[PDB]
RNA sequence: GAGCCCUAGCACAGGUGCUGCAUGGCCGUCGUCAGCUCGUGCCGUGAGGUGUUGGGUUAAGUCCCGCAACGAGCGCAACCCCCGCCGUUAGUUGCCAGCGGUUCGGCCGGGCACUCUAACGGGACUGCCCGCGAAAGCGGGAGGAAGGAGGGGACGACGUCUGGUCAGCAUGGCCCUUACGGCCUGGGCGACACACGUGCUACAAUGCCCACUACAAAGCGAUGCCACCCGGCAACGGGGAGCUAAUCGCAAAAAGGUGGGCCCAGUUCGGAUUGGGGUCUGCAACCCGACCCCAUGAAGCCGGAAUCGCUAGUAAUCGCGGAUCAGCCAUGCCGCG
């Protein structure tokens, strides 16, 4: 989970944003 | 190596700051730096006096300085030559301009930042640690004092061991908020080395 | 007509208003059972009522607003109450006995420093 | 309608400082809608209390701005008499508006 | 890893193209490890600063887009 | 070396990206609180001494 | 616990049974405070004792619990040398906080992959009697007689 | 040869050079432990003792009773802050709560009721009842938001550890003064056969993925937050409105709830490692930045001997913000819920 940058838990916890968790 | 700046603790109650003016993330850097070079410039050149508060107020380009002293004639001069030179100091590096207020302790044994400073006298003309503490604390309680206390660290008489005096008298309620305790801190450069000193005067309460 | 009792429970606080009759329950325009949507307490905020035995006989309109939905399970459960004694000084002597009453009063306590999380101390190694 | 700002490291002197400035309307003007309390920017520091390595103990620190707000339905001259300078506000600060 | 330009030293390039007139010099010594190597300027062999040293780096084609620290290694038993 | 670097930081250097903090007072590089050019400990102190306004302990 | 006795902490009634017995039964199948989850399980399973069996849940439970209950277990002592295992009378407060754990342990040991499930088929087998839980129970029981020789330490 | 600025000398500068066993200051620690004392009287040749001990009681040297002591001081408690309940003052944040217009967004007239915001007060006292007690107090019951220190802070006695720190700073001594000062460019503090501490992310079905779905609780933002448009799978790049910010923005809360997928597998668990293409900040990203997308997908199936935390809104678990700060190696810390 959180490990994964191309989760939607990955981003999250990581702070960021991108095709794996979108700005709206 | 426990224990409060027992001014610091009473900053809500029984003490008021020494610079009562606001500002805002621009510009309280420098209403700072400035303010202090100033109670710097004055510290060192108003020792004389011997100055115990030195409160500042501000509103843009006024700042009423008010040097609180015992020996107000050294601030002045003959009729005002001295007090003329200074509010022309501050104006020098401050680009401002600048009120320059005085006030009289009617009491210095009862001015905690002088006490010290008295004391830390003393001790660079080679006298008689255990006894000034003794006396000093005595002059306070003297002069109306509710309690009182003062310590001088170490390395007294010389001594190659640095040790810790301190003598005490009526109360010093130091865990009571409500105390009105003066606190101060003379230093004390000798010929071997600092010494250190720590005075508490006790007034008030309800 | 009308009648109100604030409750709240942890940043949570309750708008309480009592109408005479039905039986529906407005929070926040929506339906009881669509804000608290398969939630398995919620049942539990209108405990007050089941207990004078105004089980339906009352409407009520709700609003609900601080940090979290629990808290407003509960925050409810004191409006209810309260707005209900305001409709009866006689609501008193049933709904104190399992106090429906008593605001409540334990908050998240306070992150320390030196801990990690205001009890939970860090991890000693001694050797 | 003329509307005012007020910041104050000092909750004391606002409440008293700018709520003279209601005497002074209400007195010699007209109608007041009264002080307003806006919440508070807390800025907080925390500050390790030793010089050297001690992590776990510091001291916290907070410096709190604090905002109040005053209205008034009176643009005349009738009050700006004591509202200009009348003072007892010396750590305080203005915003003017309507 | 940018792609508006390629971040390589003045006082390098300077140094290369005025040697690009006829200009086959070895005791060509820099201290700018933090430039690209640039398109084609190559046959030449560079002295790279490592803190300690330059070193005769031979420069070729399939070694091109690295900068020059690359082959100019800072430590010691590796 | 702390002075000709107490200095040093007080010239507007070639690139922005040399510009470092200083506790104005006890000269210092590290946790140099912005709002206040002040070393968390030359900062303490002036606290304390209530020669910073509004500046309080802060307890809750 | 220097002090004082401590209070057995009180527990809120079942919003479905009216049963402080299940609400701590629920809270010793929550993990990481996820009281909503976990009482999704117990009901769900409750759900899968009727579709099962022709007796009410709040029966196959209560009694369920009762098999689990032991009654002796061994109980570690200090003499001069080394250790005894010492039985001793298993009292009644602390029986129920074994029952239940032990229900929820024995639970999530057997086979079956949705949770509701093994809740549900782990009651049912310990009312019948037979569970694991029952089983590490009578292990308890029985090892309390092994050592009976050493009932005379019991304080 | 006024000041200023140059080169040659001079008095001096500079030193994060040594000594925390010369020091100040500040901190840690036993320890928020229930203690450490003094004045006078008294006892003892004296060091000292009595007081402070004893019986009851407290969280406490907290109070009660007793007593050659009777009182004080630094402690404890209280005086301060936050969190619970209620009131007064106050209306760009609250609402049909009540009514009307609503393009059906509290948006618009309109009102502060309520919620909140923040100032000030009230409230709890063993005050009340029963039982035990000589008393302090203990156990229980009432009423009350709260009951016996209601909950969390701030607050650290006399002293101890020749504790820590001369590299924050201050300082005695000592030592270098075309160099132990200074300036720069590059390297280093990021090395890696190993070994420990503290953490993070896991080993999965009470789970993982993707979708839809306001439950908001501290804080920060005008060389900033950046809505909203368009380009791009995206990082981000154009544009571009609003806020000196209870008004605008960061901002998505996440765990949850609903739907669907995976079906027990080293897997749709886990995301290490490596290849590649890019974005950004920055003079500059080799050594040595973070971020996106494609590929690659490692060890790990819950951990020996040991061993750590926590007694309630605590532990566990889920996100949110901030300080330093160009960017960032933050999984750290300080805080929110
Ligand atoms: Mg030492
Ligand atoms: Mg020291
Ligand atoms: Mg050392
Ligand atoms: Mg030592």
């Amino acid at each position: 989970g959180k490990g994964d940058r191309r989760t939607r838990r990955g981003k999250i916890w990581r702070g960021t944003y991108g095709k794996y968790r979108p700005r709206k | 190596g426990n224990k409060i700046h027992p001014i610091g603790f009473r900053l809500g109650i029984t003490r008021d700051w020494e610079s009562r003016w606001y500002a805002g993330k621009k510009q309280y850097r420098h209403l700072l730096l400035e303010d202090q070079r100033i109670r710097g410039l004055l510290e060192k050149e108003l020792y004389s006096a011997g100055l115990a508060r030195v409160d500042i107020e501000r509103a843009a380009d006024n700042v009423a300085v008010t040097v609180h002293v015992a020996k107000p004639g050294v601030v002045i001069g003959r009729g005002g030559e001295r007090i003329r030179v200074l509010r022309e100091e501050l104006a020098k590096l401050t680009g401002k301009n600048v009120a320059l207020n005085v006030q009289e302790v009617q009491n210095p044994n009862l001015s905690a930042p002088l006490v010290a400073q008295r004391v830390a006298e003393q001790i660079e003309r080679r006298f008689a640690v255990r006894r000034a503490i003794k006396q000093a604390v005595q002059r306070v309680m003297e002069s109306g004092a509710k309690g009182a206390k003062v310590i001088v660290s170490g390395r007294i008489g010389g001594a190659e061991q640095a040790r810790t005096e301190w003598a005490a008298q009526g109360r010093v309620p130091l865990h009571t908020l409500r105390a009105n305790i003066d606190y101060g801190f003379a230093l004390a450069r000798t010929t071997y080395g600092v010494l250190g000193v720590k005075a508490y005067i006790f007034l008030g309460e309800v | 007509e009308q009648y109100y009792g604030t409750g709240r429970r942890k940043e949570a606080v309750a708008r309480v208003f009592l109408r005479p009759g039905n039986g529906k329950v407005t929070v926040n325009g929506q339906d009881f059972n669509e804000y608290f949507q398969g939630l398995v307490r919620a049942v539990a905020a209108l405990e007050p009522l089941r207990a004078v035995d105004a089980l339906g006989r009352f409407d009520a309109y709700i609003t609900v607003r601080g940090g979290g939905k629990s808290g407003q399970i509960d925050a409810i459960k004191l409006g209810i109450a309260r707005a209900l004694v305001q409709y009866n000084p006689d609501y008193r002597a049933k709904l104190k006995p399992l106090g429906f009453l008593t605001r409540d009063a334990r908050v998240v306590e306070r992150k320390k420093y030196g801990k990690h999380k205001a009890r939970r101390a860090p991890q000693y190694s001694k050797r | 309608k003329i509307r005012i700002k007020l910041r104050g490291f000092d909750h004391k002197t606002l409440d008293a400082s700018a709520q003279k400035i209601v005497e002074a309307a209400r007195r010699s003007g007209a109608q007041v809608s009264g002080p307003i309390p806006l919440p508070t920017r807390v800025r907080r520091f925390t500050v390790i209390r030793g010089p050297f390595k001690h992590k776990d103990s510091r001291e916290h620190f907070e410096l709190r701005t604090h905002n109040r707000l005053v209205d008034i339905i009176n643009p005349n001259r009738k009050t700006i008499e004591q509202l200009m300078t009348l003072d007892l506000p010396t750590g305080v600060e203005i915003e003017i508006k309507t | 890893s940018l792609k508006k330009g390629v971040f390589v030293d003045d006082h390098l390039l300077e140094k290369v193209l005025e040697l690009n007139a006829k200009g086959e010099k070895r005791l060509i010594k820099t201290w700018s490890r933090r430039s690209t190597i640039v398109p084609e300027m190559v046959g030449h062999t560079i002295a790279v600063y490592n803190g300690k040293q330059h070193v005769p780096v031979y420069i070729t084609e399939n070694m091109v887009g690295h900068k020059l620290g690359e082959f100019a290694p800072t430590r010691t038993y590796r | 070396a702390r002075k000709a670097l107490i200095e040093k930081a007080k010239r507007t250097p070639k690139f922005k990206v040399r510009a470092y903090t200083r506790c104005v007072r006890c000269g210092r590089a590290r946790s140099v609180y912005r709002f206040f050019g002040l070393c968390r400990i030359c900062l303490r102190e002036l606290a304390h001494k209530g020669q910073l306004p509004g500046v309080r302990k802060a307890s809750w | 616990a220097r002090r004082r006795r401590a209070e057995v902490r009180q527990l809120q009634p079942d919003l479905v049974y009216g049963d402080v017995l299940v609400t701590a039964f629920i809270n010793k199948i929550m993990r990481d405070g996820k009281k909503n989850l976990a009482a999704r399980i117990f009901y769900d399973a409750c759900k899968i004792i009727q579709e099962k069996t022709g007796q009410e849940p709040l029966k196959v439970f209560k009694q369920a619990v009762e098999n689990v209950k032991p009654r002796m277990e061994v109980r570690s002592r200090r003499v001069g040398g080394a250790n005894y295992q010492v039985p001793m009378e298993v009292s009644p407060r602390r029986q129920q906080s074994l029952a239940l754990r032990w229900l929820v342990q024995a639970a999530n040991q057997r086979p079956e992959r949705r949770a509701a499930v093994r809740i549900a088929h782990e009651l049912m087998d310990a009312a019948e009697g037979k569970g694991g839980a029952v089983k590490k129970k009578e292990d308890v029981e029985r090892m309390a007689e092994a050592n009976r020789a050493y009932a005379h330490y019991r304080w």
